[PDB]
């Protein structure tokens, strides 16, 4: 009997980016 | 019977961009 | 058959930072 | 008997956001 | 059976930085 | 005799985000 | 019968850089 | 033959941030 | 017959630079 | 006799925060 | 005779954070 | 038995940066 | 027949640093 | 002999960002 | 005959610094 | 005949930190 | 004996950035 | 005779801090 081999975890996602700041109100 | 191995996971999706600024 | 463990997929990126106010009129 | 392997650990959770600013 | 060592799970992210003062009136 | 295979460590967590700065006091 | 061994995922790309800010209009 | 899974190639980096306005004349 | 293993993927290309600023 | 494998190391601790600012 | 398998290095620690700046003196 | 080498644990994060002066009165 | 084992990709390089800003013209 | 694939070396870091203008006299 | 494995690649060199600023 | 197994590369070092800015001249 | 290749140690971190001028008197 | 494997490299040291600012 020879065992199976496990996998490793996936890398967590890069976050979103900053929304541009507001115009003249 | 001799065993079979597992498969690795994939990286998560990159986040959506933030909401744009306010007025006044 | 002692089969191999599945890995776990990466986690989604967080939201981007939200923009702040434009000019101080 | 022939041995069995170990399993890998998972990434830690992402921290909570900081507390928002003061007044005056 | 000389079994395989368990791994250790990742550590939780620290707090985010706390906001500072708004405008200087 | 065939040995078991060890796992690797989990990735440490992404930190929290900056709290927005204070309003008018 | 001896199984094949799977590969791991490729690292996601480093993002582009900030375009320099506009000249006199 | 239980052949090994192919990996997946990394994802392309996103665009760089776009420049903002130059001087306020 | 005894099996053959897989091959690993490659890192994605680094993004192009952002567009340069506006006038006025 | 057939050999036994090694074990992996762990991530180092996250540093302590910096000292807070001065006066005057 | 079948050899043992070596482990890999641990990831270096994330640094501490900036101490907030001084008050009125 | 040609046993497997131990790995080395990650190194501790350095100090955070120290705050600078508050207001210039 | 026993197969060969493939290697993994090298880590992409850390980018250069910002050139210091211009002197008096 | 089904020999093992070679890996690929990491890619060189890009240029550092170029400095902008000094003082506005 | 039984096969021989491959070797891993190395990290790429760190980029050169950017060009220093302008005058006027 | 059974082959030896190769190791992977070490992680590149974290850079030094910014020296504090000059005093009154 | 087709022995296993040695890995290569990580590269030292670069210098920290050097401080700029203090106050403009 | 059956072969023996290699060992992995270690992370490089973290750089020294930059030189502190000028006067005048």
């Amino acid at each position: 009997g020879i065992p199976g081999m496990p996998g490793l975890p996936g890398a967590p996602g890069k976050d979103g980016y900053d929304g541009l700041p507001g115009p003249k109100g | 019977p001799p065993a079979i191995p597992g498969i690795p996971g994939i990286p998560g999706t990159p986040g959506p961009d933030g909401q744009p600024g306010t007025p006044g | 058959a002692p089969d191999g463990k599945k890995g776990e997929a990466g986690r989604p990126g967080r939201r981007g930072r939200p923009g702040l106010k434009g000019q101080g009129e």
